[PDB]
């Protein structure tokens, strides 16, 4: 059997949220072989809740589980900008350790990009190249366009950025010819 | 909730030759079988409940040794059977609810009433009966039992199997015989001591009555007569009377004229005597086992133990043993013996070398150093 | 702190280490989960600091083995013939005295080994109104795991970095920032560092 | 193994097996069997006389055992009687007032600690309860079945092996009747575990065989005389 | 030679259930008993309880069955106590021994450095130096210092001929003070439990 | 049991002390299960005697022991300079050892102490602090008595000491103000 969990969920400051677990056998001496576990993105797995019907040591009590015939549930209170991490519950009925399908705790809340533009720099440009780069950062929503204008104008862009300031950024690098670049050029944001 | 509202009248009829049932499940005919089982006894004064609500009185009944129940009542009122030896959410009892169909039996902590009913509200009852419960350990669920008709019952409790017996039979307690047929057989291992029925009732609670007969079993011996079809027919209850001892010493139901030597009487001790010295000091087996060093094979050194309470249990929460033969004597069955005097040789041995310390054994060690006779 | 992993090829037995602390490693429970880049948790096995009464999970009979240091408290675990999917984030859990013996109680740092065959070529950096902030960018660098650092670490608020941007050619592209200086890339698989100022 | 061998299980067919499953002290495994006395079996748990199964037990220091002690499992310790066979008692009460201290708690702990050598490790029992007998069988071996064949060939009925013949009989087996037997304690009848037609079991012809020959000193030529078996037979 | 160490003192509150360790080399550790000895100050020993390295089969003293654990890392021949909910009745030193080839399993033929332990509640009052017509000898007065161990050097040790310590003086406040001369400098003073070196000149 | 042991014994130089120790157990196997340790004065204790019937390594043939029932002796010859320490009889038929109250070895001999005299320094006197110090030693008896003269004159001292270079020292700290100190002092000391 394996665990089915939500891929993503949608929280609130001050909220509460309820992640799902479902799949979790049992075997003979008991049912309550569930725990979960907490793992910041890209950072290090943490115990949080393990034996629902008691507390573990260091954790603060904002956080319970319950049990439902082969259902269970995390009960989370008191979500804060630092509780965005990853959890995945776990069963160990019949001595093999098994995992969900990955749940991404995101929180809304009361969130204007910075929008910068850079030009080719004489190294670029000696080696017969002309790369446009404009910068995008600050926004919370996760909407956002990019695009240029030559009339319109390789190209690749990366929408999700690294949980290192709590803020979404996004990049995208414009790579041309210098001959064409200097013949003309500009940054179009669409942001919410 | 918990309101009292059944009330119950007692009254006594004769059982003549009820509560027969089949004490294993093999096919005989033609042939006369002798079983020891928990039966009920003939011509018992088996005691006949009257149940009725007007609209504290109904306490549980005990299950000495089992119990037979009985009842005519053709409303479909009697919906389950209550066992427990306490009844207040100490220990498990078994709760049974026979209703229309797919019968739950489940035995768990339950905080039971003092008067216990169905209210029926169609909607199933709300689980009146029982104020919570949630320590439950097993749950079994199978199809109704027997969904003027006569039903009987029979409960057992037997090395932790909970065995249970009914048959309906149509009647116009009448005479003759009708053998009951084993349903189902459950493991429970709990003590049951009271139980009580279930009455059924609609809900402002509607008026009713009801009737049903109650019997205790006892360990008893039938001589069974099976037709050639395969059916109980007759039974001889062996311990009624000398004429039916007769029958089922001859194992026939005709006894011609004659004298017959049945088996002997005895008279039962009433009570247990048990007469031991009035020593009260300690023993000195905290003084070997807690030792430091013994000596050596050559120089075995015994230690001579008399005068003590030989409380052997306080040896096995030293350590286990690679060896612990006792010859003649059983270790569990140790500390309710007496001795003579009790010598505690010490000595330790190579490991390789733990094979002649026994009766009649020889090596090295048995026929130069330490010989058992 | 683990042990940095190196870009091997299938068929070099790589090998992950892990360091942990705050126990004795005499009777509690230690094993390996790995995290595949874009799928959960994965639980391989675990092993015994006395009698080594490895339990693996079926899925990891034949594929990975325990070979975790007793003397020194750290773990390790070696590889034969390895694969392209076993890429994947290693993490060492210990039983930890909160739960069962099965139930992991504390976790190590992780180390997240790469496999390709791009020959690890080298990495470039070139430099770029706002004075006010300044920037550097690096292209021309296949492995993902290049950071960039300003005047060797000295300034560390007010400095940002953007994940990398996956090429069409294969390669990919990072740009940082500081708030305002000589900006230092370093590459780990092909140890190679270039400094550059703007 | 009571009753059965551990090797000669897989050819057999059980009614209800019953795996009881319990982790007892090592030094207490002595009690588990038939008609043995102790703590454990007086107040925790009881064989009957007549038991018949495995009573599987195996060391399990490594996994129910804690350095900073594993006190998750308990065991009865006081009772006001003796335990019957095959029963569980899980009441808290206090073996007077509401609480002890004077009565003591009957739920005392173990001290599972991997410092404790061989005898205080924790064990864990399976008691495989077998019960073979004559009612229908549920759970049987890996062994396949044949084609039924009627009219003298051996026969494996549930594990119930023999040799005779088999006849469509005239019976009135109940549902839950799966064997027959006859005065003699053997097997007359027996219900078929495919199909559920009643098979009479009788044993194949035989009879005596009586030698009718005059002295050796005359000739060598003998008679044999089938005692009880007509010639047609 | 067989050698054997410990770790070094230390000073606790009661409630912080503190952990100490003891080494050996030199022989296999693992087939010699090993245990732990507690003395109070100006009475005698007591024993708490030893301990095997092999399979630790731990056997504590009846006054010692529920005050104290004794355990042995087999992984790296290093044993480990812990003392569960610390009081004032650990003031008392430890000195660790172990089998050795003498006498029996129980004899204890070799013995360690010993460790300190005393329970106190000043919170770990740093120390304070003073320096001192005869003239001939200098030396150094170091005052206001709740912790005993504590030791005074001259010239960060230096000079060694010459120099005497004297033993440390209680006073009724709780304080305590000892005195150091030198035969004629700079007295160093070192404080373990703060690890403060004060530096005073004459 | 408890073992029993005289506290305080006297001896004298080149003279013989037995030390008795009672209530020792015995066991089946032996009753010689009598062992005895020596502790100087702040070093780790040390193993002399052990199985009287035998001798340690290293340890000097002056040290030696005897059984005579429940009662054990320690007889050591030639009592040096350097023999001033305590001894614990010790006792494990039972599989448990025990010590006794401890016998603290003194020895006599044959033995005018040193006095001087130290101010207390400007840091002590600008802190409204006067630490009259008073340094006795190179007396042989355990006690001496240690005043000042103002008529004789809060104030400490400690009248034990250890053997460090098997002789005996005292100290003792006047905590008085700069302004008493300037007031006036002579060191008052009487010895036995």
């Amino acid at each position: 059997s394996a665990l089915t969990q939500p891929r993503s969920v949608s929280g609130s400051l001050g909220q509460s949220v309820t992640i799902s677990c479902t799949g979790i056998s049992s075997d003979v001496g008991g049912d309550n072989y569930v725990s979960w576990y907490q793992q910041h993105p890209g950072k290090a797995p943490k115990l949080m809740i393990y034996d629902v019907s008691k507390r573990p040591s260091g954790v603060p009590d904002r956080f319970s589980g319950s049990k439902s015939g082969n259902t269970a549930s995390l009960t989370i209170s008191g979500l804060q900008a630092d509780d965005e991490a990853d959890y995945y519950c776990c069963s160990y009925a019949l001595s093999r350790v098994v995992f969900g399908g990955g749940t991404m705790l995101t929180v809304l809340g009361q969130p204007a990009p910075s929008v910068t533009l850079f030009p080719p720099s004489s190294e670029e440009l000696q080696a017969n190249k002309a790369t446009l780069v404009c910068l995008i950062s600050d926004f919370y929503p996760g909407a956002v366009t990019v695009a240029w204008k030559a009339s319109p104008v390789g190209v690749e862009t990366t929408t999700p950025s690294k949980q290192s300031n709590n803020k979404y950024a996004a990049s995208s690098y414009l790579s041309l010819t210098p001959e064409q670049w200097k013949s003309h050029y500009s940054c179009q944001v669409t942001h919410e | 909730q918990c309101v009292n509202l059944i009330t119950r009248t007692q009254s006594y009829t004769n059982s003549f030759t009820r509560g027969v049932y089949y004490p294993d499940k093999v096919f005989r005919s033609s042939v006369l079988h002798s079983t020891q089982d928990l039966f009920l006894p003939f011509f018992s004064n088996v005691t006949w409940f009257h149940a009725i609500h007007v609209s504290f009185d109904n306490p549980a009944l005990p299950f000495n040794d089992g119990v037979y129940f009985a009842s005519t009542e053709k409303s479909n009122i009697i919906r389950g059977w209550i066992f427990g030896t306490t009844l207040d959410s100490k220990t498990q009892s078994l709760l049974i609810v026979n209703n229309a169909t797919n019968v739950v039996i489940k035995v768990c902590e339950f905080q039971f009433c003092n008067d216990p009913f169905l209210d029926v509200y169609w909607m199933e009852s709300e689980f009146r009966v029982y104020s919570s419960a949630n320590n439950c350990t097993f749950e079994y669920v199978s199809q109704p039992f027997l969904m003027k008709n006569l039903r009987e019952f029979v409960f057992k409790n037997i090395d932790g199997y909970f065995k249970i017996y009914s048959k309906h039979t149509p009647i116009n307690l009448p005479q003759g015989f009708s053998a009951l047929e084993p349903l189902v057989d459950l493991p429970i291992g709990i003590n049951i001591t009271r139980f009580q029925t279930l009455l059924a009732l609609h809900r402002g609670w509607t008026a009713g009555a009801a009737a049903y007969y109650v019997g205790y079993l006892q360990p008893r011996t039938f001589l069974l007569k099976y037709n050639e079809n395969g059916t109980i027919t007759d039974a001889v209850d062996c311990a009624l009377d000398p004429l039916s001892e007769t029958k089922c010493t001859l194992k026939s139901f005709t006894v011609e004229k004659g004298i017959y030597q049945t088996s002997n009487f005895r008279v039962q001790p009433t009570e247990s005597i048990v007469r031991f010295p009035n020593i009260t000091n300690l023993c000195p087996f905290h003084e070997v086992f807690n030792a430091t060093t013994f000596a050596s094979v050559y120089a075995w050194n015994r230690k001579r133990i008399s005068n003590c309470v030989a409380d052997y249990s306080v040896i096995y929460n030293f350590a286990p043993f690679f060896a612990f033969k006792c010859y003649g004597v059983s270790p569990t069955k140790l500390n309710d013996l007496c001795f003579t005097n009790v010598y505690a040789d010490s000595f330790v041995i190579r490991g390789n070398e733990v094979s002649q310390i026994a009766p009649g054994q020889t090596g090295n060690i048995a026929d130069y150093n330490y010989k058992l006779p | 702190v683990q042990s940095g992993a190196e870009v091997k090829k299938p068929g070099e037995s790589l090998k992950i280490s892990c360091k942990g602390s705050g126990y004795t490693f005499s009777y509690y429970w230690i094993g390996w989960v790995r995290q595949m880049p874009g799928k959960g948790l994965e639980w391989m096995g675990i092993i015994y600091p006395g009698d080594s009464d490895t339990r693996y999970s079926p899925s990891f009979q034949g594929q990975v083995t325990i070979s975790a240091d007793k003397s020194i408290s750290t773990a390790y675990l070696h590889w034969s013939s390895l694969k392209a999917s076993d890429t994947a984030m290693y993490y060492c859990a210990r039983q930890g005295d909160l739960g069962d013996w099965i139930l992991l109680g504390y976790w190590g740092q992780g180390t997240l080994v790469t496999v390709s065959s791009a020959s690890t070529k080298g990495p470039s950096v070139f430099p770029l109104k706002s004075t006010a902030a300044l920037g550097c960018l690096v292209k021309d660098y296949f492995p993902e795991p290049v950071t960039v650092s300003w005047n060797s670490g000295a300034l560390t608020s007010g400095v940002h970095t953007f994940p990398a941007v996956l090429q069409s050619s294969g390669l990919y592209s990072l740009s940082s920032v500081v708030t305002v200086y000589i900006c230092n890339v370093n590459h780990k698989p092909s140890n190679t560092k270039v400094d550059k100022k703007v | 193994c009571y009753g059965v061998s551990p090797t000669k299980l897989n050819d057999l067919c059980f009614t209800n097996v019953y795996a009881d499953s319990f982790v007892i002290r090592g030094n207490e495994v002595s009690q588990i069997a038939p008609g043995q006395t102790g703590n454990i079996a007086d107040y925790n748990y009881k064989l009957p006389d007549d038991f018949t199964g495995c009573v599987i037990a195996w060391n399990s220091n490594k996994l129910d055992s804690k350095p900073s002690g594993n006190y998750n499992y308990l065991y009865r310790l006081f009772r006001k009687s003796k335990l019957k066979p095959f029963e569980r008692d899980i009441s808290t009460e206090i073996y007077c007032n509401g609480v002890a201290g004077p009565c003591y708690s009957p739920l005392q702990s173990y001290g599972f600690r991997p410092t404790y050598g061989v005898g205080h490790q924790p064990y864990r029992v399976v008691v495989l309860s077998f019960e073979l007998l004559h009612a229908p069988a549920t759970v049987c071996g890996p062994k396949k079945s044949t084609n039924l064949v009627k009219n003298c060939v051996n026969f494996n009925f549930n594990g119930l092996t023999g040799t005779g013949v088999l006849t469509e009989s005239n019976k009135k087996f109940l549902p839950f009747q799966q064997f027959g037997r006859d005065i003699a304690d053997t097997t007359d009848a027996v219900r078929d575990p495919q199909t559920l037609e009643i098979l009479d079991i009788t044993p194949c012809s035989f009879g005596g065989v009586s030698v009718i020959t005059p002295g050796t000193n005359t000739s060598n030529q003998v008679a044999v005389l089938y005692q009880g078996v007509n010639c047609t037979e």
